[PDB]
C-alpha cells in the first residue's frame, strides 16, 4: 500500500496544557495513504500547518497494486 | 492475483507461507494455462460480445436510449459500449489473475460515485454485464463458462 | 465516618501512567511504553506481551521514531490477532463495546454511538471502525499522538463512569477466542 | 467459529480419539455438498440486493410498519430494517458454506432478541421477513442447494423466536 | 479449515466472499477425499511411527534419556512418546481440515511456555516430530508425503 | 490500595485524631516485620518460575486436567494456566510486602469468581494450586516469613472459594 | 507510604519488586524508629505550634484579618486555624508514611478549587504552612528538622 | 433531548398529522414565555460561582459532612461536591431555555441515584443543597423567571429523592 | 505490492490494451517456472532457522562486531541484527514466489539505507551476511531454484548497497 | 390473587369487607399493570435465564450429573432443566396475582414426597432456583427485581 511521510506543525490554541506537547506539536509520521486525507484535515481544522509531504511507498499513476 | 493475496495475509501475520496457502498457489499455477485460453476466446469475440450485449441491454432498458436517458444520443450510446468493453477487458485480467483484486481496483471502488455524478442508472450498468455474461457463456465450453461466470457475477455484484 | 478510599478512591489515580516515547529515551523505558500498548488494546494483563502476539515490523518503525504511537495502535487493531481474539468470537454489538474499551479506554457513552460503529463493521471492514475510533476526535483530545491509552473513566457523559467501571473493573473476557477442543465440564477436582 | 470440518474434528479431540472412518464418512458427506454451496452461494451474492427488495415487498412494506407510528417508520428507521435484512443473508450465505450453524449463534443470534426488546422491534415480523427471504432464496439457488439455504433460514427464524 | 478461514476474512471486510475465495473453497473440496485417505493411512500406522520415531530422536539425543535428562525413566518416557503420538494426531486433523489452524489452536500456542515450565528441551522435541515426518513419509506415496510434509514442517516451524 | 501504615493513619484520619502512642506501637510492630518481609520478597522473586513449576507437579499436572477434555488440556490452556498462577504470586508478594490484604482484593479477586464461571476453569482446582504454592513458598522463605506469607495465599485461596 | 508507591511502580511495569526498590523499603524501615519519634514531639508541640504559626501569618498579612479580608472576626480567624491545624495533622502523618502520599490525597487534590469557592487566598495559606515550618523546626533537632523540612516544603509548593 | 417546540413536532410525527391550531397555541405560548427565560438563563449564568457558593454556604458547609468522617470531608470530596453542584445548575438552566425537562431525565437523572448509592454520598444532602440553590436563583432571576426556574430545581430534586 | 501476474496486466492497463498472445506468453513462462517456487518455498521456510544461524557463522560471529565496541555487541543489538536478517530471507522467499523485486523496494528497501546510516549499523557487514544466506539457501533450495533465489537476494545486496 | 385473601379473611371473622382491606385491594389493581410488565419481561426472558441457572447449579454440583446422580444423562438433564422452567412459569404466575398462594398450590405442596420419591437431592433444587433468581435479577430493574426476588425467596424456602 502507499505511504506517505508528513512532517506538521500544531499549536494548542483553544488551552495550555502543563504536560509536554512537543511530541504532538512537531510530528514526522508515515501515514497509509488512505488515513492522510482524514488527518491532513485534523492538521487544518487545528490550525496547524502541514511542512511536507511525501510518498514513501508505492508509485504515482499506478492502476494496480495500489 | 491469487499469489499477491496470499503474500499480504502472511506478511500481516508476519509469518512465512502456511501448507494449505501453498497448496492454493499450487492449483493456481496449474489451473493458469487453463486460464490463459478461457481470457483469449474472449478477447478474440470481445467485438462481437459488447455489440451483442448492447442490444440486449437497450432492448432490456427502452429508457436508457430515449430522449430523458443518458444513453441516448449517438455520442452517449459510443461512450456507454465503451464502458461495457472496459468491463469486459477488466473481467479478461481477473481471470487470468484468479482474483477479483485487479479488477476491482480498476472498475469497483468509486464506481458509484462516477456513475452519479455522470446520472448514469447503476442497475442499467449491472443488467449490460448480465448481457454480456450470457454471450459470453455461450461461446465459452461449459466448464470454462462457470470460471468466466463468477467473474463476471463479481462485477454484477459490485454494483448493485 | 467515610474514609479516604471510599468513592473514587486513591487505586484508579496512581495506576494510570501517561506513556510517551521519546527517541533518544533508552531501550528498556521505551519497551516498557511499547508493552503496556499492548497490555491495553489487546487486554494481555500479565502484562508484557508473548512473542506471537508481538508485531516486530511495527516496533521496529516505533523505535525508530518514523511511525507514532496513534500509528502503532491502529496497526493493532488492523492485525490478525485483534480479529481473531476479539471481532470474530464476539457479536457486532459487542465488538464495539470492546473497541471503546481497547481503544478510549470507556465504555461506549451511547447507543448512537453504538449503532454508527456497527453500520462501518457491518457495511465496511473491522480495519474502517478501529480507524474511526483512532481518527475519532475524543481519542485525539485526550491522547492526540504520544500518549499511549489508558483506562480513564470519564464520567461526564452521564452514567459513563458506572458503564466504565464495569467494563473496565467486571468483564474479564468471558470467551476462549478459538474455537478447538472445547473443556468438558467435568474433571473439576484433581 | 466453527466449520463442518472442525466440528468433526472438535468431536474426536474432545474424547482424544484418532479420526475414524465413520468420521471421514461425515466428512466425505460435506465434500460432495461443498461444490454445490459454492454455485448457491454466488448466485446469492449477485442477486443480494433483489432478494432484499423482493422480500421486503412481500412482508415489510406496503404495511402499517412503514406507515406512520410503525417501526420501519421515517427513513432512518427503514435503513436499519434493510441493513438488517442484509446481514442476516449474508451470514446465512456464510453458514451454508461453512455446513455449521455456530457461525449465526456466535455472531447473529447472540444478545438479539434482547436488543430488539429494548428497542421495540417487532420479532415476529423480523421472522417473517427471514422467511420470505428464503423463499426468494429457494428460487434462485435451485431446489438441490434450496433445501441447504432453507436450514439456515430456519435456524435464524427459530433463534429470534 | 480452510473454509472457517475465507469466512473469516470476507466477515472482517464485511463482504460475500470474492470469487478467488470461492474457487480455493471448490479446490479444498475435490481435494478433500485424497486427503482422508492420507489421514487414514496414518493413524493405521501411527503405533509404528511413534515407535520408530521415538527410537531415532533417542539416538540422535542421548541425553534426553539420561538421568540428567527430562524423558529418563519409565514414566517420563511414556510421556515423551504420549507428546509424539499427541503431534501426529494433530497433523492427521490438519490434513483432514486443510489447514494448520486446527494444529496451531491446540499445539503451537504457548508450547515454548509449556515445555519452559516442564523444562523439556524444545529442540529435541521438535526432532522427534522431524523423525515422525520420515517414517511418515516413507509409508505415504510420493504426493501424499509431499501433502503431509507441509503439515510436519509447520509443527517443526513452529517448535522453534 | 492500602497499606499497613497508611491502614492506621486512615483510622486515625476519620477519627480526626492525631497519631497516639498507640497507633504508633502497630507502626513499630510493623516496622520490625518489614525487614523479614523484604528479604522474603527478593526470594519468592528469584525462585518464582521453579515455585509455579513445583506447584503445578504437585495439583495441576499428570491430573484429568491435563488430559483430553480437561480445562488445561491443549497448549493455550495449560499455558493461560500457569499465566495465571504467576498473577497470584506476584500479587501475594506485593501484599506481604505491604502487610495488607486490600491491593489483592482490589486487583485480583474483584470479579474473578465470575470470570472463571463464564469461562468453567474449576475454582477448586485452582484453590488446590494456590495453597500448593503456598507450600513451595513457605520451605524457601523460611518458618518467621513463612507465617506472613501464608495470610495472603489464604486469603486468596478464600476469596476464590 | 514508601511501600504504597513501590508496589504501585511494580505493578505498572507487571515485574517484582527490582532489588534496588526491595533497598529502599530497607531503609525506609530502619528510618521509620526515628520518624515515629519526630511525628510524636510534633503532635505534643501541636497546639503552640498552631498559635504561634498564626499571629506570625497574620502579621505577616494584615489583611487577611480585616473587615475585608477571609480570616476577619472571631468564626472565620477560628477557622483558619483549624485548617492550619489539619495542615500539621497531614504533616505528622507524612513523616510516619515517609512518603507525601497520605498527605496528598487529603488535602491537596482539589484543595485550589475549595479554596476558589472560599475564596480564601491561597498564598496567605502557604505563608502560614510556611510559618508552621519554622516554629516546628526550633522545637527539632536539626537532622529532624531537615526531614520535617521536606514535607512541610512539599505542602507550600502544592499550594501556591 | 426534547425541547417544547420539538416535542410538540414528534406528538404530531407519530399521528402524522399536519400541524394544527391547536399545536400552534402550544408552540405560542412557548414563545412569550422565551423572552424571560433568555434574561434568567444570563443571570444565572453570571453569578453561577456566587450562587453555588452561597447554597454551599446554607447546608454544606460548617456541617458533620465538611468535619472529618463527613462525605464532604478531605479537599477532593469537597472539590467533587461542588462539581456537582455546578452540573445541576448548568443542566437547570438549558432545561429552563429548553421549556422541557427531558434533558434532565436524558443526562443528569439517568444513573444517579445507583452511582451515589455506590459512592456513598447521602443523597437528601444533595438534594437539599439543589433547594437551596433554587433559593438562591430565585432571588437573582427575579419573580416571573423564578416561577419558571423553581419547576426544573424540583424536577432534579425529586429524581434524586 | 506487485507481482509477475499483476506486473504485465499493470503494463497493459495503462496502454488499454487487451492482453495479446505475446503478454499470454510472458504470463505461461512464470506459470511454468511456479512449481519450482513453490518448492524452493517450502525448503527455505523449514530450514529458515539454521540458514540464519550457518549465515551468522559464516560472517557476523567471531569477529570485531560481537566483539565490545562492536555493533552487534550486547544482546539486544546481537538480537536486533538477527531480527534484520530474518526479515531479509522472508522478503526474498516472498519476493521469489511473487516473480517481482517490487516488494523488497516497497517493504525493506525503501529508506533502510537512511535508517543504517543513522543507527551506524555497517552496511558492507549486512551486505556480506545476505551474501552468505544465499549462498547457503542455493544449496538447499537446489540448482533450478537458486538461480532465481539468487537474484533477490542479490537485489537486495544492491540497494542496501 | 390478594383480592381472595382479603375475602378469606372477611369470611371467618363472617363480615363485609373493612374499609382498610379495600384500600389494600384498590392499590392492588392499581399496581397489577406495572406487575404484568414484569411478568412480561421474565417470560421474554425465560429461555435464557433457565440456561443459565443450569449450567451455573451443574457447576455448582457436580455430583447431580454424574453417574450416581440423578441428573446424569440426556434424559435426566432435560427433565432438571424442565423442573426449572416450571417453578420460573411459577413465579410469573405469583408476580401477576401478587401472592404465593398460585406457586404455593402447583409447586411447593407435596414437593418434598414428590423429589424423595424421584430421589433428587432438595438443596440442588434449592440451588437452581437461587441460580435463577439472580440471572432474573440481573435483566429486571431494581424495584422490578425487588418484587420478583421476593416470590423467588419464597420458593427457595419452601423448598429447605
Ligand atoms: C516565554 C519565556 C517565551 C514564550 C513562550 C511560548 N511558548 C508557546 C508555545 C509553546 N511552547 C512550547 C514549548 C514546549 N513544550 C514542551 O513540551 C517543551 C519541553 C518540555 C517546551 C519547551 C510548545 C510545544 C508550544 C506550543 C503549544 C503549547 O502551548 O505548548 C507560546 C504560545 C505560542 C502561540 O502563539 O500559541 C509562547 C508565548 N514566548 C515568549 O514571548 C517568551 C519569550
Ligand atoms: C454535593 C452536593 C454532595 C456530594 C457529591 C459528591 N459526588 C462525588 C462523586 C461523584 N459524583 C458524581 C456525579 C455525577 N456524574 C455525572 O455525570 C452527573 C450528572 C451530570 C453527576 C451529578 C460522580 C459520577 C462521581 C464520581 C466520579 C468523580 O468524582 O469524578 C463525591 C466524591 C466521591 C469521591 O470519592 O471523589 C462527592 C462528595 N457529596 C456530598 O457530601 C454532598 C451532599
Ligand atoms: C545484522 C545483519 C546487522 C545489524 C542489524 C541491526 N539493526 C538494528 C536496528 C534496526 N534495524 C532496522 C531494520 C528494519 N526494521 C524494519 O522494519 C525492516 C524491514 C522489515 C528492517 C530491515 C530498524 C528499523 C532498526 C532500528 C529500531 C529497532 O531496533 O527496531 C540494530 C540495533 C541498533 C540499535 O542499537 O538499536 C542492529 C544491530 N547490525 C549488525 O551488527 C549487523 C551487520
Ligand atoms: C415520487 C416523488 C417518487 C417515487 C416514490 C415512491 N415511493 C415508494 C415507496 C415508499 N416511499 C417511502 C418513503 C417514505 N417513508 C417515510 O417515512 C418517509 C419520510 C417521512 C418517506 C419519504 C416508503 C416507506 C415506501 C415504501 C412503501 C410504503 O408506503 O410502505 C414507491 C413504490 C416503490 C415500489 O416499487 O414499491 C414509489 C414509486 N418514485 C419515483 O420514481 C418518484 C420520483
Ligand atoms: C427489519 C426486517 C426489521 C427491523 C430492523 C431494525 N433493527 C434496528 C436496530 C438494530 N438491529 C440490530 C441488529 C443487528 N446488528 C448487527 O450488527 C447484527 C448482526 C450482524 C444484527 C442482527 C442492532 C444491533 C440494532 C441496534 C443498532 C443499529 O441500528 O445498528 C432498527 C432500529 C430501531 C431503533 O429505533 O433504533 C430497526 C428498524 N425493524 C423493523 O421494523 C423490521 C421488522
Ligand atoms: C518427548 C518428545 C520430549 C519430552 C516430553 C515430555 N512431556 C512431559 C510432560 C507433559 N507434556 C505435555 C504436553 C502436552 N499437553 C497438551 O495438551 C499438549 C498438546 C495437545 C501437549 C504437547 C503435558 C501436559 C505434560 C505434563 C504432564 C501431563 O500430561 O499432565 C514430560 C514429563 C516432564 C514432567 O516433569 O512433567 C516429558 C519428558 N521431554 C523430552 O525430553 C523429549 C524431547
Ligand atoms: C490455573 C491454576 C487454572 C486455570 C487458568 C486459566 N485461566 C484461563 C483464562 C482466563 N483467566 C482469566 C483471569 C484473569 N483475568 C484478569 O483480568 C484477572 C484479574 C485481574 C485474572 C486473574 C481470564 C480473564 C481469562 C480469559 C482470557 C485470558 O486468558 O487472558 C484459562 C483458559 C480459558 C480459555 O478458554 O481461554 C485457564 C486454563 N484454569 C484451570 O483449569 C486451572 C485450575
Ligand atoms: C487560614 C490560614 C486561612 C483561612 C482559613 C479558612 N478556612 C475556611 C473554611 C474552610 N476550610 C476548609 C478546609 C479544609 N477541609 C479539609 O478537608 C482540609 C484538609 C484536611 C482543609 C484544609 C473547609 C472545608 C472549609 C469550609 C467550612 C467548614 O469547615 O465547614 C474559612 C472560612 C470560610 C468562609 O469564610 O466562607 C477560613 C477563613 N482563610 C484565610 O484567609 C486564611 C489565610
Ligand atoms: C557458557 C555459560 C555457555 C556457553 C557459551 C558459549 N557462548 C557462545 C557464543 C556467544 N556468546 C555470546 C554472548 C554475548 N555477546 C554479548 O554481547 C553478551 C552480553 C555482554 C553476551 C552474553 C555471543 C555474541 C556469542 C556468539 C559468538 C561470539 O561471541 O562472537 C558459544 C559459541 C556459540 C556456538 O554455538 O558456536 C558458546 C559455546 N555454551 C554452553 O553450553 C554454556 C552453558
Amino acid at each position: 500500500s502507499r505511504y506517505f511521510k508528513v512532517t506538521a506543525c500544531i499549536p494548542s490554541l483553544k488551552r495550555v496544557r502543563t504536560g509536554r506537547e512537543l511530541q504532538n506539536t512537531f510530528f514526522t509520521k508515515l501515514v497509509p495513504y488512505e488515513n492522510w486525507f482524514t488527518e491532513q484535515q485534523r492538521i487544518q481544522k487545528a490550525g496547524g500547518k502541514v511542512l511536507s509531504v511525501k510518498l514513501f511507498t508505492g508509485v504515482q499513476g499506478a492502476n494496480t497494486g495500489v | 492475483s491469487v499469489l499477491t493475496k496470499a503474500i499480504v495475509n502472511a506478511d500481516a501475520e508476519a509469518r512465512y507461507l502456511s501448507p494449505g496457502e501453498l497448496d492454493r498457489i499450487k492449483s493456481f499455477v496449474a489451473s493458469g494455462e487453463r486460464r490463459l485460453r478461457i481470457a483469449q476466446t474472449l478477447t478474440e469475440a470481445r467485438e462481437r460480445i459488447v455489440k451483442q450485449a448492447g442490444d440486449q441491454l437497450f432492448q432490456k432498458r427502452p429508457d436508457v436510449v430515449s430522449p430523458g436517458g443518458n444513453a441516448y444520443g449517438e455520442k452517449m450510446t459510443a461512450l456507454c459500449l465503451r464502458d461495457l468493453d472496459y468491463y469486459l477487458r477488466l473481467v479478461t485480467y481477473g481471470i487470468v489473475a484468479g482474483d477479483v483484486t485487479p479488477i476491482e481496483e480498476i472498475g469497483i471502488i468509486g464506481v458509484k460515485e462516477m456513475y452519479n455524478s455522470l446520472q448514469t442508472p447503476i442497475p442499467a450498468v449491472a443488467e449490460g454485464v448480465r448481457a454480456m455474461k450470457n454471450v459470453a457463456t455461450s461461446l465459452l465450453s461449459g466448464d470454462d463458462a462457470a470460471e468466466a461466470g463468477f467473474y463476471f457475477d463479481y462485477l454484477v455484484g459490485a454494483m448493485q | 465516618g467515610q474514609s479516604v478510599e471510599v468513592g473514587v478512591g486513591t487505586l484508579r489515580r496512581q495506576l494510570e501512567h501517561i506513556y510517551r516515547i521519546a527517541p533518544d529515551a533508552t531501550r528498556s523505558e521505551k519497551d516498557v511504553a511499547i508493552n503496556a500498548i499492548y497490555r491495553q488494546v489487546l487486554d494481555v494483563f500479565a502484562g508484557i506481551p508473548p512473542s506471537y502476539l508481538r508485531l516486530s515490523e511495527a516496533e521496529s518503525k516505533l523505535k525508530n521514531n518514523e511511525i507514532s504511537v496513534r500509528e502503532f495502535v491502529r496497526r493493532l487493531g488492523r492485525s490478525e490477532n485483534y480479529r481473531k481474539r476479539f471481532f470474530e468470537p464476539y457479536s457486532s454489538p459487542k465488538v464495539v463495546e470492546l473497541l471503546t474499551k481497547h481503544f478510549l479506554g470507556r465504555a461506549p457513552i451511547s447507543q448512537q454511538e453504538i449503532s454508527t460503529y456497527v453500520q462501518i463493521l457491518g457495511t465496511k471492514g473491522l480495519a474502517a471502525a478501529v480507524d474511526a475510533i483512532v481518527e475519532s476526535p475524543e481519542y485525539l483530545t485526550i491522547f492526540n499522538e504520544d500518549i499511549v491509552p489508558y483506562r480513564r473513566y470519564p464520567t461526564l457523559p452521564a452514567g459513563n463512569y458506572r458503564a466504565s467501571v464495569r467494563v473496565n473493573d467486571e468483564e474479564l473476557i468471558s470467551q476462549s477466542w478459538s474455537s478447538l477442543s472445547p473443556t468438558y465440564t467435568g474433571y473439576q477436582y484433581v | 467459529m466453527q466449520d463442518a470440518i472442525t466440528a468433526v474434528i472438535n468431536n474426536y479431540d474432545v474424547q482424544g480419539k484418532y479420526l475414524d472412518g465413520a468420521a471421514l464418512d461425515k466428512l466425505k458427506a460435506y465434500f460432495t455438498t461443498g461444490a454445490v454451496r459454492v454455485r448457491a452461494a454466488a448466485v446469492i451474492s449477485s442477486n443480494a440486493t433483489t432478494i432484499i427488495k423482493e422480500a421486503a415487498a412481500k412482508a415489510l412494506i406496503y404495511s402499517d410498519l412503514t406507515r406512520p407510528g410503525g417501526n420501519m417508520y421515517t427513513t432512518r428507521r427503514y435503513a436499519a430494517c434493510i441493513r438488517d435484512m442484509d446481514y442476516f443473508l449474508r451470514y446465512a450465505t456464510y453458514a451454508m458454506l461453512a455446513g455449521d450453524p455456530s457461525i449465526l449463534d456466535e455472531r447473529v443470534l447472540n444478545g438479539l432478541k434482547e436488543t430488539y426488546n429494548s428497542l421495540g422491534v417487532p420479532i415476529a415480523a423480523t421472522v417473517g421477513g427471514i422467511q420470505a427471504m428464503k423463499e426468494v432464496v429457494g428460487g434462485l439457488v435451485g431446489p438441490d442447494a434450496a433445501k441447504e439455504a432453507s436450514i439456515y433460514f430456519d435456524y435464524l427464524s427459530s433463534g429470534l423466536s
